[PDB]
RNA sequence: ACCCAUAUCCGCAGCAGGUCUCCAAGGUGAACAGCCUCUGGCAUGUUGGAACAAUGUAGGUAAGGGAAGUCGGCAAGCCGGAUCCGUAACUUCGGGAUAAGGAUUGGCUCUAAGGGCUGGCAGCCGACUUAGAACUGGUGCGGACCAGGGGAAUCCGACUG
RNA sequence: UGCUUCUGGGUCGGGGUUUCGUACGUAGCAGAGCAGCUGCUGCGAUCUAUUGAAAGUCAGCCCUCGACACAAGGGUUUGU
């Protein structure tokens, strides 16, 4: 079988979320 | 016990499709072995397999 | 406690049932349920519809 | 920071552990405190939820607007068949409590009160109180008996008396009875002992026990309605129609700080079958049972003095989901507690009923025995077959 | 002596009722009831015979842009009386009128209901036919 | 006094109470099959296809509200079981459902 | 040979995604819309059974009031087809415009008008429409489906892209 | 909560109650009218009678004691 290559990461915290965002 | 091959080649030999075959529920073990194309043809002929009418379709 | 009747009806209405209306001309109308209320705002004629006293009355029933 | 506008809470936390009953018949939880100047008396007595109807009455109270005017009052009709006295029971006063300190049975027990002491009666040999009632067909069984009446008169302090609802009477589905203790409130205690040992295995009626006009307490578990959320079962705000994960519930539990949530707070589930004990409800009448005398029977309860028709309580398809009225009942006003068929304890009140409204006199002019089952338009059954005339299936 | 008991109030602050009577409005609009205390999240609302405060939102213009007091006569909302009716009207309606009870106009077209009209005397002595 | 053969009629209607909309010919199946256990103690019964196109006949909402059945308990043939007996569910073309008692058919 | 796509390709997979064409019935209807059906196909989308708690998710319905809710009419709802009227400010004179606002609509039984071929007439033939009238129904009729909420202004960008 | 005192529940049927609103079939010198034959006969929505009829109604409505079978069982533990 093929071994699953390691998990994709496409960001999401960062400046772009609008979730998770601290002070400033 | 498996009647496609006799299911599929009774549609192609009756032109028709197979949601108008009938095959015989008594008579499984004499269609189950057919296997071919010249023996259908012979239980066609012997009414063991049916071409079921059309469904009607009033335009009354 | 007078009893009173249906305006839709002609049922004889008892003292706990029923639903009481008023328009702006006067002429205040008492009904039995919400079948003869919602028949009566309707517009249908009581004389038509066939378990009404009313009709029972016309029909000679 | 604070709550900027100030509102009160929803909720009540003194009935706060909203769990289910532990018990399916309501607990006196305290019944009235004698005086030995009144005469020896039942203080509590044991019913069943039957349904509900109209009464119309005249109103005499002076300074109102509705005084000397026909009002409609709804009741319910609690069945009350008499309860039969199968047991005395005495308590001692101790500085821990009030220690129950001898019972006694009677002799002849029926397998009504039976059936309570048996989860299957079904599989069982019947065997309760076969060894006890040895006691009561010789002498030095009767010699025990008596002993322990006597060893009553000087130690206990409060008696009260078992009683079974004569369950063969109602229209329920089950044949076993209840029991009850029942606190006799009366004269001296020895007075009070011969009475109830007076009373042993007899019916107790309940005009016994009550009276017209009378306010009493009704005991009971509530009507059950499962497990609830906070919208239900606290009743608070429903969330905007914007929120995310759900509105039917409590958005803020607590702060921060105190890092529990507190006991005030308000969580879902188990709404209804709750204990309850509500408190004056009038006796608008105390009914009679079917009684059958000259050969013809007697039935016409809901008849008044303005009626005068001999129509029953019962209304038209009997009463919805309990059955029919045959025996003796109480009907009170308003709503009490409870499911139908429900047990349903009535108990005299504690408090000293001194107002206008609570001494009140009652002369109905109208019990309203139309069907409920629908919406109802005739009061008996010779009245819609004199109105609608004769049909097809005559 | 006898005291108004309580009904169905179905006219919430908010509510245009129509003018019965002949001060030359046409609507009223209720902006607030008068002797609520009030609760967190909850429109005043009035009942027939409730003082109101209202605002003639149609009609004559020396009438208009100002608050008037108001007392509610008709309503569509079905109340219970003590014997044991239910009733409602065809329309919400009610008249202009003074802090102490007195009616601005004249006469009044169509019913008053009786729990107005046994505690507003003046508009009962005005009403036309009563409930 | 094994084989028995007997006329009931099944208020379905009120054995498919509540039931939503696509299980409501499946249930009236099961009720069937649940009153064929009850009046006859085998756990072997078999519907016949007649009564299957029966219960069937409007859709898998609307479903007759009674319906005629014959109740068959049989000796059980070859093919020997745990169930001794197998009860066989026929279907009865009735009129009118009235006054229809459970009738002892004989043999 | 075969698959040619809610399983034969590409999406780490029998993946609700992606991926170029050809054929194309009956009704209703303006319609290659939606809804029902025939030919052909399928087995409910990687499982079943039992109950019907809360919180959901997706549909609805609500007396009386009607935006008082909210940052904000968000969301939902109103309106909606056709025919007959009627249509404003303003304007680049094209529009605005389905402006706005009204009436009608079913079934049944009739009447009138609208044509061809052969030898101002006579015979023999066939199509769909349109208009009007009577009667009739518990005022119900674009009965499901389909299917514009509107008006008065201000800012910005002419517009289509 | 219920599970043999010929008793007990269950099923079905029958009554009561109630919900909608007057079934099919038949009949009609009732029917806007139309067609055909020398008044009769066909087509026709609708109406009237039969007929407060028809249909549903405990599945969590109320009484039956009318039919019909079933029910004196199976299992695991528990001792001062
Ligand atoms: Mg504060
Ligand atoms: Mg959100
Ligand atoms: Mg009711
Ligand atoms: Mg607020
Ligand atoms: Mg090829
Ligand atoms: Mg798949
Ligand atoms: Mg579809
Ligand atoms: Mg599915
Ligand atoms: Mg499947
Ligand atoms: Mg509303
Ligand atoms: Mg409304
Ligand atoms: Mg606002
Ligand atoms: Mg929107
Ligand atoms: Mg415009
Ligand atoms: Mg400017
Ligand atoms: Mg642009």
């Amino acid at each position: 079988d093929p071994v699953p290559y390691q998990p994709p990461f496409l960001c999401q915290w960062g400046r772009h979320q609008p979730a998770w965002k601290p002070l400033m | 016990s498996m009647l496609r091959l006799q299911k599929r080649l009774a549609s192609s030999v009756l032109r028709c499709g197979k949601k108008k075959v009938w095959l015989d529920p008594n008579e499984t073990n004499e269609i189950a072995n057919a296997n071919s194309r010249q023996q259908i043809r012979k239980l066609i002929k012997d009414g063991l397999i049916i071409r079921k009418p059309v469904t009607v379709h009033s335009r009354a | 406690m007078k009893v009173e009747l249906c305006s839709f009806s002609g049922y004889k209405i008892y003292p706990g049932h029923g639903r009481r209306y008023a328009r702006t001309d006067g002429k205040v109308f008492q009904f039995l349920n919400a079948k003869c209320e919602s028949a009566f705002l309707s517009k249908r004629n009581p004389r038509q519809i066939n378990w009404t006293v009313l009709y029972r009355r016309k029909h000679k029933k | 920071s604070h709550r900027k506008f100030s509102a009160p809470r929803h909720g009540s936390l003194g009935f706060l552990p909203r769990k289910r009953s532990s018990r399916h018949r309501g607990k006196v939880k305290s019944f009235p405190k004698d005086d030995p100047s009144k005469p020896v008396h039942l203080t509590a007595f044991l019913g069943y939820k039957a349904g509900m109807t109209h009464i119309v009455r005249e109103v005499d109270r002076p300074g109102s607007k509705v005084n000397k005017k026909e009002v409609v009052e709804a009741v319910t009709i609690v069945e009350t068949p008499p309860m039969v006295v199968v047991g005395i029971v005495g308590y001692v006063e101790t500085p821990r409590g009030l220690r129950t300190f001898k019972t006694v049975f009677a002799e002849h027990i029926s397998d009504e009160c039976k059936r309570r002491f048996y989860k299957n009666w079904h599989k069982s040999k019947k065997k309760a109180f076969t060894k006890y009632c040895k006691k009561w067909q010789d002498d030095a069984g009767k010699r025990q008996l008596d002993k322990d009446f006597s060893s009553m008169k000087k130690y206990c302090q409060v008696i009260r008396v078992l009683a079974h609802t004569q369950m063969r009477l109602l229209p329920l589905r089950q044949k076993k009875a209840h029991l009850m203790e029942i606190q006799v409130n009366g004269g001296t205690v020895a007075e009070k002992l011969d009475w109830a040992r007076e009373r042993l295995e007899q019916q107790v009626p309940v005009s016994q026990v009550f009276g017209q006009d009378e306010m009493i307490d009704v005991i009971g578990v509530t009507k059950g309605k499962g497990y609830k959320g906070v919208t239900s079962r606290w009743h608070t705000k429903k969330l905007p129609r914007k929120t995310h994960r759900g509105l039917r519930k409590v958005a803020c539990i607590g702060a921060w700080h105190p890092a529990r949530v507190a006991f005030s707070v308000a969580r879902a589930g188990q709404k209804g079958y709750h204990h309850r004990t509500e408190i004056n409800k009038k006796i608008y009448k105390i009914g009679q049972g079917y009684l059958i005398k000259d050969g013809k029977l007697i039935k016409n309860n809901a008849s008044t003095d303005y009626d005068l028709s001999d129509k029953s309580i019962n209304p038209l398809g009997g009463f919805v989901h309990y059955g029919e009225v045959t025996n003796d009942f109480v009907m009170l006003k308003g709503c009490v507690v409870g499911t139908k068929k429900r047990v349903l304890t009535l108990r005299k009140s504690l408090l000293v009923q001194t107002k206008r409204r609570a001494l009140e006199k009652i002369d109905l002019k109208f019990i309203d025995t139309t069907s409920k089952f629908g919406h109802g338009r005739f009061q008996t059954v010779e009245e819609k077959k004199a109105f609608m005339g004769p049909l097809k299936k005559d | 002596s006898g005291a108004k008991f309580r009904i169905s109030l179905g006219l919430p602050v908010g509510a245009v009722i129509n003018c019965a009577d002949n001060t030359g409005a046409k609507n009223l609009y209720i902006i607030s009831v008068k002797g609520i205390k009030g609760r967190l999240n909850r429109l005043p609302a009035a009942g027939v015979g409730d003082m109101v405060m209202a605002t003639v939102k149609k009609g004559k213009p020396e009438l208009r842009k100002k608050v008037h007091p108001a007392v509610v006569i008709r309503q569509r909302k079905s109340y219970r009386r003590k014997d044991g009716v239910f009733l409602y009207f065809e329309d919400n309606a009610g008249v202009i009128v003074n802090n102490k009870g007195e009616m601005k106009g004249s006469a009044i077209t169509g019913p008053v209901a009786k729990e107005c009209a046994d505690l507003w005397p003046r508009i009962a002595s005005n009403a036309g036919s009563i409930a | 006094n094994e084989v028995v053969t007997r006329e009931y009629t099944i208020n379905i209607h009120k054995r498919i109470h509540g039931v939503g909309f696509k299980k409501r010919a499946p249930r009236a199946l099961k009720e069937i099959r649940k009153f064929a256990m009850k009046e006859m103690g085998t756990p072997d019964v078999r519907i016949d296809t007649r009564l299957n196109k029966a219960v069937w006949a409007k859709g898998i909402r609307n479903v007759p509200y009674r319906i005629r059945v014959r109740l068959s308990r049989k000796r059980n043939e070859d093919e020997d079981s745990p169930n001794k007996l197998y009860t066989l569910v026929t279907y009865v073309p009735v009129t009118t459902f009235k006054n229809l008692q459970t009738v002892n058919v004989d043999e």
